[PDB]
């Protein structure tokens, strides 16, 4: 019985890294300072993971991991690697498989409710490079996928776009094509998520699939259709007859076309059919942020990071992590400390850096403000994600111009191709300091780009 | 989609009921017996305040007309806020008393345009005025009392700002400051300040916290990364013969020169100040001439014509004395001529025009205020967040009626002028019937600031607007003292700009509003 | 939701039966017939304490007038938790009074301005009088008597609380633990304690368990790592020779450094020791330079001209003696010389004086109990998580009571003092009636929160206020007691300064809430 | 000194209208010409020219006739334009 005394690792991420085949899933038990020990282990696992008729077994059985099996080191500031075992699981000859329970019960850790969120950021804990033993393994996004054509992997190219006054609605193509008629940053349009054939929908239900039988400027015309026409229908079973061989023209380009990824009720359930062959449908997401559980007022979601580590098969251009935790109130070790990380004068460290047998695109969303001119900044880990620098438009205010920068999904290849450090990231230009005319949400206490809109006649 | 079209009156009243409501919440918060108004805010606590405009932004009504109506007006607010922010009371009132007054007497009926341009050159003839019967401000007591007056009728935080005015005189400028010291506090700091400390502890010189305090300094201007430059050693023995140490401005420091710097500072006869750069390049780039033309030095820097490396004794400022701790820095003085200080302050008088607002205004108004004077530094004296706040208020609002008085001179207070000059040209003349009908309507609507401030002092408005009326020059009522009185023996004095930028606004947004015939809203 | 606007008293009268709520929460809590209220959290076991700012923490209802008053009122109690701690019961029910009286004054019509002149003119005149009354408190039996009726008259506690705080002196700092047995027990830790254990178990000295005990232990500084050169042998061997123990300060320890360090061990070359880094920049700058001052030693750097090849057998430091465990390492006591040591303290004094003021210079507050002070510890023997939070609770209202009685000294507590100085206070005069009344009314709202206090009990109301008022002195009446008596003999003595504030905080919010005009609300 | 940070195909079609305004010619490599194969007299040249810190003027210029002319004529077409909306009005 009990839980433990089957794993005892007593050394750090170094022992995780040499097994190579150690997967890691479960939630940190940083019982909070004010939440008392009895709440951290109640809430953990007893209540929110399986219901747990009884009990459950395995076509192997006797699996002696039903509990959180953990082997969490602390000896200095509690820094929790707890997994749910995957790969002692039922191991079968061809396939390896397990039964329809055996995932069901311990590997979703559900995160619903306990208190377990006011401030915690996950930095770096990843699967490493030995991960094509014996697991399919993704790593390809629309900036793999039209490769070919001008687009490498990390930070090189994508398909998301940027959009010219207006910001959205009268459509571009009958009269605003002018706005998508420039090549220079004007490439792939998209419009807000939160719309298709969902039952809480407005009258423009029809609309978004009526968007399909327009089509028909794409071949004749000239130019080849990358808007996000939402046409993704909800009921798959009329492609099944003919499309299957040869009739394919509408292409992989699931970014190019419109896809529904509103993150409830699409997820990436495309697995099914195309485990190998078309693993890749893009991650389509409105750019939408910072607006839904991140601000105290608004506090609707949750945090599933950690479990999202499977996810990278969809090429992600948005993931609602959260924020960085700046405001309320500071002191008692002041979480300026994003800062003092690194950005302390005596410091030192001379032997090893960031290798963790793997790397891959890792650096953290610019929120707030992170302009060229602040240098000594955030370039120092990797500096860019599966992103391309775009934020709001306060100086974007102009036909041309700076006509490199705008291209969104064509400047990121040269800006990483030019091969200058990680500046590549913020090459494109820095005037984005006059952004935040428009948006104000993102520097409100500390930024001085805020002093002029109230607080006394003061600048 | 969904809209809905009022015509008239049928509208108006809608409107009017908007109008109406602001004109509740704001005519009872101003004058001796009023009181201020509390702000909602769903995350902090709800703020009181006299701020009007504030209000506005904030004021909602559930009905479509009337709430639009009350966001569209809201642009005259703001925009008399732009200004000074009191007096926008009496660009409210009397913008009051022409909705009442006009909508009531002329039932529509009547050219709006000919009304609108009778008000519009009877504001040009007020304004005409105004300018003539504006009286000079000699006297710093007089600013004090008038800055009291602004003040809220509060005299020693007045009398702080007029000795804060004696001592750094017209170009010195003042400091904001947060929950510091709880009761007035005022003193002045002199000469160039720098938002830098040094950056390294091991500079613990002579005073105390560790300070470095140095007479006679020479200044160094550094953009790039001294490794090589460390051959500066003609320049360092210089300095050392001289007999009075030297400051750094390097942009950034080598392992090689921290190093040395900290080992010859310790032990020898060269303690030498470095520091970072104060802040982002462009104003950095732009104040390096400001530094090079207070210690009459040139600017040192490799991005220029002179030379890369080459440096001489006199290539270097000279100033007379460094105060700086871990987080602040301070030049008393420099050694500059006066000749090329004014030539910079010129080819700066020229930069002062500018259209971009905020950012490099802000910037050239303090630099220029070091180059000039210093920087008063205030300790609030207030005991909670709501009343600081409107301490501060007060306070920028008594250093606007300065600055207008001063440019501008003074005027009787409660508005009684106007309504007197109004009585003197009551004869103006129009190009139609409509338009003296305008100009009538205007005369007597101008009266609306004294019938307010009676009514809130609660006394009969028409009684005390006809004895003022009787009243006559600097002779009328007093409403502090419930009694009559002379404006300049009471001291309550208007600076002419805000009651000119009040009255143009308001007239404009008037004329505007009236000539509506119809109103659209959008339906639920 | 949408806003709702109420006028004059619509908003007054809401606002009455918030506090009032308030006062139903708060005002029957204190004293010994006072009892408990419970506040549950969902998530958590419901908590049942008698701290009226621990009720007002969580303080919200469905109305939102209501809630807005609750909120305003809610500041106090929140600068209380900042300075105070205690009183919060006394903010409170000068809550009440105050509301009582702004009700009572717009019932009568007073001018806030003028209202709030008296309030304040009081609120000074009650300070100067208070401060006239002030009596010192130097023994430790009047240290006991505060703390236990901080406690409530708690004996037991109080009394080991006097004693730790006679044992560990003035600048002994004590820390809240958590409770494993039935009773309370009491520690001393003097020296720096850090979490620092030996690594390897082949560390192990004479005391077992991995415990070093070394006196007068040789410290040597070794500046950032030593891994690869891996030879501190100059110094090493010197000392092994010298016979004498070793103290290695390094922020990192390798494979190849525990290899050398279980050799000294086992095959007996000489006693070594070795700390790794402590934290934060900051944190280790500071706790290395003041032990090397406080210790004599050398300040060591790679960062200076300096190698642990190019070294000097004088850069040992000298301690008393230092005890390692498995987890914490702890110097006793360093040996230095008074001279330095006083300067030095001098110099961490002036860092004392810091702009900060805040947590930064709590962790420098730490530095300082241990150049002067220890560590106290009293581990409560708590059965219940909830008992837990009681006691303490009572025994940081005591820590409260007895550091503010350091800097002040105490007086008389229960109100009989307070109660004094407003029947002194019933002399003072104001400028116009306005300013009369509202002293008058003030006197009253000070003479609220006693005849709350008699009322908790259930008590003759009229009898104890005229037998008070008319009496004078040390004569006054106990709750503990519920008797007449002399104050000392009674010796609820309290550092009245927290009273102090607490009623200059009440002023402000009584003269904000006396600006009571208008409200706007969002919908439900 | 003047820097153009305009789109490709006007910035060259306006340097090339500055050139035949003032008499001169680019010196592009649009043409398989570059500095080693110019002259002094391929510079352009003015009567009177003011330049501010925000704007640069040219008052004067040399194409005479025989360029403006020119240009006009084979500008006149491009008077009408597919672009429609203010293009044209750039144009002129």
């Amino acid at each position: 019985d009990q839980s433990s005394r089957y794993v005892n690792l007593a050394l750090k991420e170094e022992d995780l890294i040499a097994g190579g085949e150690h997967v890691l899933c479960a939630y940190i038990m940083k019982p909070k300072a004010g939440y008392g020990y009895v709440a951290t282990a109640a809430h953990f696992a007893a209540e929110s993971s399986t219901g747990t008729n009884v009990e459950v077994c395995t076509t192997d059985d006797f699996t002696r991991g039903v509990d959180a099996l953990v082997y969490e080191v602390d000896e200095a500031r509690e820094l929790t690697k707890i997994a749910y075992p995957v790969a002692l699981f039922d191991r079968n000859i061809t396939d390896g498989k397990a039964m329809i329970a055996s995932f069901l019960t311990l590997t979703m850790g559900n995160n619903q409710g306990m208190g377990d969120v006011e401030y915690a950021k996950m930095h770096d804990f990843y699967v490493p490079e030995a991960y094509r033993a014996l697991f399919d393994g993704p790593s390809v996004n629309i900036s793999a996928l039209w490769k070919v054509l001008g687009r490498p992997e990390v930070d090189g190219g994508l398909v998301v776009g940027t959009i010219i006054k207006p910001k959205l609605g009268l459509r571009p193509k009958p009269f605003a094509e002018a706005c998508h008629a420039f090549w220079l940053g004007g490439d792939f349009i998209k419009n807000d998520e939160p719309q298709g054939n969902q039952p809480f929908a407005p009258l423009r239900d029809t609309i978004a699939l009526v968007a399909d039988a327009m089509r028909r400027a794409q071949d004749e015309t000239g130019e080849a259709k990358l808007f996000s026409a939402n046409i993704t229908a909800d009921d798959p079973f009329e492609i099944i007859a003919r499309g299957e061989y040869v009739l394919e023209t509408f292409g992989e380009n699931a970014s190019h076309v419109a896809l529904l990824v509103d993150g409830y009720v699409a997820g990436a359930a495309a697995i099914t059919t195309a485990r190998r062959r078309f693993p890749d449908n893009f991650l389509h997401y409105h750019r939408a942020g910072h607006g839904a559980v991140t601000s105290p007022q608004s506090k609707r979601g949750y945090t599933a990071f950690v479990h999202c580590k499977m996810a990278r098969l969809q090429g992600a251009s948005g993931i609602h992590t959260g924020t960085m935790g700046f405001g309320k109130m500071e002191g008692e070790s002041s979480d300026r400390a994003i800062a003092y990380m690194l950005t302390q004068d005596e410091a030192q460290g001379p032997f090893y850096r960031q290798s963790w047998g793997g790397m891959k695109a890792c650096t953290p969303i610019i929120s707030g403000g992170m302009n060229a001119l602040r240098m000594p900044g955030f370039f120092e880990n990797l500096g860019n994600a599966n992103v391309i620098l775009t934020a709001g438009g306060g100086a974007f205010g102009h036909i041309d111009g700076p006509v490199a920068g705008a291209r969104s999904l064509r400047q990121a290849w040269q800006a990483w191709r030019d091969g200058v450090p990680v500046l590549d990231y913020a090459r494109e230009h820095k005037e984005l300091a006059r952004a935040f005319e428009s948006f104000p949400g993102d520097a409100d206490q500390i930024y001085p780009g805020w002093r002029k809109a109230l607080g006394v006649e003061d600048t | 989609a969904a809209k809905d079209v009022k015509f008239g009156n049928d509208a108006r009243v809608k409107m009017l009921r908007g109008v109406n409501v602001l004109a509740d919440a704001v005519k009872v918060t101003l004058g001796p017996k009023g009181r201020n108004v509390v702000l909602d805010k769903s995350f902090g606590a709800p703020t009181i305040t006299k701020d009007g405009v504030s209000v506005a932004r904030e004021i909602e009504l559930e009905d479509k007309f009337e709430n639009m109506g009350a966001q569209m007006v809201k642009e005259v607010a703001s925009k008399a806020n732009d200004a000074a922010g009191d007096g926008t009371t009496t660009a409210t009132v009397l913008a009051q008393a022409i909705i009442t007054e006009g909508l009531k007497a002329v039932a529509a009926g009547m050219n709006p345009m000919d009304l609108k341009r009778g008000i519009d050159k009877a504001v040009t003839a007020a304004v005409e005025e105004l300018k003539a019967l504006s009286v000079p401000c000699s006297d710093s007591k007089a600013i004090a009392q008038v800055g009291t007056i602004s003040a809220n009728s509060d005299e020693t935080v007045g009398k702080l700002i007029a000795e804060a005015m004696d001592k750094v005189g017209k170009e010195g400028v003042i400091t904001v400051e947060d929950g510091t010291g709880l009761q007035d506090e005022l003193d002045v700091v002199e000469g160039m300040q720098f938002d830098r400390g040094y950056l390294s502890p091991y500079f613990i010189n002579k005073p105390e916290t560790g300070a470095v305090e140095l007479e006679s300094p020479f200044i160094l201007l550094a953009d790039k990364k001294i490794s090589n430059i460390r051959e500066m050693l003609p320049v360092l023995e210089a300095v050392a013969k001289a007999g009075k140490p030297l400051l750094i401005i390097a942009e950034d420091v080598e392992g090689e020169a921290l190093a040395t710097l900290v080992v010859n500072t310790m032990r020898g006869i060269v303690k030498v100040a470095a520091v970072k750069a104060p802040g982002f390049g462009d104003r950095r780039k732009a104040m390096l001439q400001d530094i090079a033309t207070l210690t009459g030095g040139t600017v040192i820097s490799e991005e220029i014509g002179m030379e890369l490396e080459k440096a001489t004794l006199e290539d270097l400022g000279q100033a007379k004395r460094v105060v700086i701790n871990k987080d602040t820095t301070t030049i008393i003085d420099g050694v500059g001529e006066e000749a090329a200080i004014q030539g910079r302050v010129a080819q700066i008088r020229q930069q002062i025009e500018e259209a971009t607002s905020d950012y490099d205004r802000e910037k050239l108004q303090e630099r220029v205020a070091k180059l000039a004077g210093g920087v008063a530094v205030i300790k609030v004296g207030a005991a909670t967040e709501v009343e600081m706040k409107e301490k501060k208020a007060r306070v920028e609002d008594a250093l606007h009626a300065t600055r207008a008085a001063v440019e501008e001179g003074v005027v009787a207070g409660g508005g009684v002028a106007l309504i007197r000059v109004a009585s003197k040209l009551a004869d103006l003349r129009g190009q139609n019937e409509d338009q003296n009908v305008g100009i009538k309507v205007a005369l007597r609507a101008m009266e609306a600031p004294l019938r307010q401030i009676v009514l809130n002092c609660g006394e009969e408005p028409s009684v005390v607007a006809n004895t003022v009326k009787g009243g006559d020059g600097n002779y009328g009522y007093n409403a502090a003292t419930e009694e009559y009185g002379n404006m300049i023996d009471m001291g309550i004095l208007d600076p002419t700009k805000v009651t000119r930028s009040a009255l143009q606004y308001a007239a404009s947004v008037a004329g505007l509003m009236i000539t509506t015939e119809c109103m659209v809203t959008d339906l639920p």
